[PDB]
């Protein structure tokens, strides 16, 4: 559609794997304590 | 794609699927090994003592490097491998982790282009806010032009209040689904009534009369109205199919019955531009200086002073003003009708003055003519637009046998100085010129302009003083309707080709580049140019109206009063 569609589109999936990283290094800190 | 949520999920299968290894194990154990556990990512195996355990990167978790191994050690007792100085299992993951130290470097272009969004978006609404309480406070502003410019504000500044609320719940699933339909309808409200503004330009050129109040209805309905048609067919096949994201309206063919009547708005758009711009001059006559109200004495001492000064008697004057070429002003219909005359014996009551340049052929029959006949003159060098006042203010005829002529712009100076034409009928003399304001005829023929200069001939021998106040008044009241509409369409003009262009443009250059330096400029320009399109329409349509800055230059008179 027009360029402020997109934006939102790549906004939504940089936070939602933002998200995920957050909680794959919270699960490697607790194999590192393991 | 893939949620923190769905990863939770598959981890929490992958560690059942190890509580049941590890109790197959000790159902039946047999030697000395390491035994398998849970880390809290990955389930180890059975380990011989002395080696080390290589683990495939786990495919249940989505961004491991899926082509390394974690590693692990057995002691040659049986039990895993510890950290020194504590007493926690050993193990390595640095090929996992390998390609995850990404940190934040897209972070950069998000926030320039999202700041470009909020800041061109809010000058946009701040300018159309103040551009709507202008035309709604001064008086002397309320007509049907502007109020079609009230509901172009009032569409671009809901599509601003669209994207705050998009980028608000962005911030923090069916409350994303209604705010971009809605921000969907008023981007094509947007484009449809940029195409009303269109159909109301070419309705006011193309259209002798027509009621305001009804167009107005009926735009209302145009631009409101078909906008929320096809985007309610939109919803109606979208929400029926799957339940796929919020925002990725381009990547199905859903989006297409939406970017095809906004293409169809841009086409009309097209057309419309076509004839406008066929019709309508760049710029009219100067009113200021093209009026009889200049000259002294009456019309027929001018005359008689004009062909004294030609070396003749006082007669029935015809003029021709114009380049000398074979198929495009006329000269040559002019010549040939001349000759057909001059055997008449009408012919010695008739003057006539020729004026122009181009053709050598064409200039030395008129100078033949001139030394042929005493009553016939030739003027080849430039004249000043003072003295060619002075000519239409005196003379009775002009004749204009043009092949074409889209304005006309001649006819409007003689006919605002007394001076009946005779034209061919064609473009704007057609459209300028009835039968009560001058003589048509049909273009390319000698024998029709010759009857009519007859025709003309017997029509002086009365009174032509009300003829000539009829061509005046056309004259005046066709040039000031003319500028009326040239002051909408140095706006109107420039907007439909600019929102069409840059539309199809943008749509036809693809999201391929995927943050490259294409994809990075054609980003920040699209965005730039999105934002401030409120931004555009407030200035074409209020801040540069001739009309607005008079009454505010007349606001800050009054308040400004020594
Ligand atoms: C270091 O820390 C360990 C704790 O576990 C960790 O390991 C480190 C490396 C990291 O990975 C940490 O994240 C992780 O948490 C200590 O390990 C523990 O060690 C003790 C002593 O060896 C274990 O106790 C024993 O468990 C045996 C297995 O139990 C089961 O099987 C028996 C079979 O008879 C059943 O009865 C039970 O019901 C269970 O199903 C068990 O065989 C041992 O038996 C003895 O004691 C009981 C009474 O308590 C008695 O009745 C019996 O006759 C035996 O005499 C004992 O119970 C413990 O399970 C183990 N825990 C884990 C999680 O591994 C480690 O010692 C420590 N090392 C040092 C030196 O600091
Ligand atoms: C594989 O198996 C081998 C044979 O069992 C292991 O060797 C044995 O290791 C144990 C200890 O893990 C030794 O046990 C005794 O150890 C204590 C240690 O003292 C403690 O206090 C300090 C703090 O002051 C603390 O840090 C320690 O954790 C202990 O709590 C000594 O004080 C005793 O004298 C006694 O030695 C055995 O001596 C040792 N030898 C044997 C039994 O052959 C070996 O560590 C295992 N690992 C590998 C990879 O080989
Ligand atoms: C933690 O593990 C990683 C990955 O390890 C290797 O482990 C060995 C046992 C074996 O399975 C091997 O196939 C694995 O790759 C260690 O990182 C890497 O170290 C190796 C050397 O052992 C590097 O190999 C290379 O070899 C070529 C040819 O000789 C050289 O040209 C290269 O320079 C390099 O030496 C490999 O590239 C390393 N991998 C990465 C991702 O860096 C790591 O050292 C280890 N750490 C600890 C503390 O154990
Ligand atoms: C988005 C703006 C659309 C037009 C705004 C007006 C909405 C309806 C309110 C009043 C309409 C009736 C009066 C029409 C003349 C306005 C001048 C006046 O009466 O003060
Ligand atoms: C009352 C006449 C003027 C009304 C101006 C706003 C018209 C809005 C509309 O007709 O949609
Ligand atoms: C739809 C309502 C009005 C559109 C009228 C279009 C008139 C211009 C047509 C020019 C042409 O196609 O030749
Ligand atoms: C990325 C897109 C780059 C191209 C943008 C092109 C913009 C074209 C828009 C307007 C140009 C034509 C304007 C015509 C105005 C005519 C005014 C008049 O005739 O009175
Ligand atoms: C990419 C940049 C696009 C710029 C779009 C500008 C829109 C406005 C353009 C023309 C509207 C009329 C402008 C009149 C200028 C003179 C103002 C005046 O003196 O009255
Ligand atoms: C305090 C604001 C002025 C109102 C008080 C009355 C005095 C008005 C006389 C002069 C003040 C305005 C001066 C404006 C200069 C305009 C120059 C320009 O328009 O180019
Ligand atoms: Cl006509």
């Amino acid at each position: 559609x027009v360029a402020e569609i997109q934006l939102m589109h790549q906004r939504a999936k940089w936070l939602n794997s933002l998200e995920r990283v957050e909680w794959l290094r919270k699960k490697l800190q607790d194999v590192h304590n393991y | 794609v893939m949620t923190k949520e769905e990863q939770i999920f598959l981890l929490h299968r992958a560690q059942a699927q190890c509580e049941k290894r590890l109790k197959e194990v000790l159902q039946r154990p047999a030697g000395r090994p390491c035994l398998p556990e849970w880390d809290h990512i990955l389930c180890w195996p059975l380990g011989a003592p002395g080696e080390v355990v290589a683990v495939p990167c786990p495919d249940y978790i989505y961004d491991f490097n899926h082509k390394g191994h974690a590693y692990r050690r057995c002691d040659r007792n049986g039990s895993w491998e510890l950290v020194p100085g504590h007493n926690r299992t050993w193990a390595n993951y640095s090929e996992c982790v390998k390609f995850l130290t990404n940190e934040t470097r897209e972070r950069e272009v998000f926030d320039r282009l999202g700041m470009i969004c909020t800041v061109g978006y809010s000058v946009s609404l701040a300018s159309l806010t103040v551009a709507v309480l202008i035309l709604a406070y001064f008086r002397r502003l309320h007509c049907t032009r502007n109020y079609i410019h009230m509901h172009l504000f009032l569409s671009f500044m809901l599509r601003a209040v669209s994207i705050f609320v998009m980028d608000a719940v962005l911030y923090s699933y069916a409350g994303c689904r209604v705010a971009v339909t809605f921000f969907l309808y008023f981007l094509a409200t947007n484009y449809y009534w940029i195409a009303v503004e269109g159909l109301y330009l070419h309705s006011l050129i193309f259209k002798a009369f027509f009621s305001e109040k009804k167009y107005l209805w009926g735009f209302t309905v145009f631009g409101w109205g078909l906008p929320a048609i096809f985007v309610a067919v939109w919803v109606s096949v979208r929400a029926t199919l799957a339940n796929t994201g919020c925002w990725d309206l381009s990547s199905g063919n859903n989006k297409w019955i939406i970017q095809v009547p906004i293409l169809a708005s841009i086409v009309l758009n097209f057309i419309l531009f076509i004839n406008i711009v066929r019709v309508l001059a760049t710029k009219g006559i100067d009113c200021s200086f093209w009026n009889e109200s200049y000259l002294t004495g009456s019309r027929d001492e001018r005359k008689k002073s004009l062909l004294s000064k030609f070396g003749m008697d006082e007669g029935v004057t015809f003029m021709f003003i114009g380049r000398f070429d074979r198929g495009q002003k006329g000269v040559d219909v002019l010549l040939k009708a001349i000759e057909i005359l001059s055997s008449k014996k009408e012919f010695q009551e008739m003057r006539f003055i020729i004026i122009g340049k181009g053709d050598p052929e064409l200039e030395g029959w008129a100078r033949s003519l001139e030394e042929k006949h005493g009553n016939v003159k030739v003027i080849t060098e430039m004249l000043s637009r003072e003295f060619v006042r002075e000519l239409y203010g005196s003379v009775d005829f002009v004749i204009i046998p043009s092949y074409f002529e889209p304005f006309g712009l001649v006819a409007l100076e003689a006919m605002c100085l007394g001076a009946i034409p005779i034209a061919s009928a064609v473009g704007g003399l057609r459209d300028i010129i009835t039968n009560e304001t001058g003589i048509l005829v049909k273009a390319g023929d000698p024998g029709e302009l010759a009857n009519a200069i007859l025709k003309a001939l017997e029509l002086s021998r009365s009174d032509l003083s009300k003829f000539r106040e009829n061509c005046k008044k056309r004259a005046m009241s066709f040039s000031d309707t003319r500028q009326q509409y040239r002051k909408l369409a140095k706006s109107t003009l420039v907007l439909m080709p600019l929102f069409g262009v840059h539309y199809i443009v943008f749509m036809l250059t693809p999201y391929t580049e995927v943050s490259g330096t294409l994809w990075q400029v054609r980003m920040h320009y699209e965005m730039l140019f999105n934002s401030f399109q409120g931004f555009f329409v407030a200035i074409a349509y209020c801040f540069c109206n001739g009309e607005v800055q008079a009454e505010i230059k007349k606001s800050w008179s009054r308040w400004t009063l020594a």
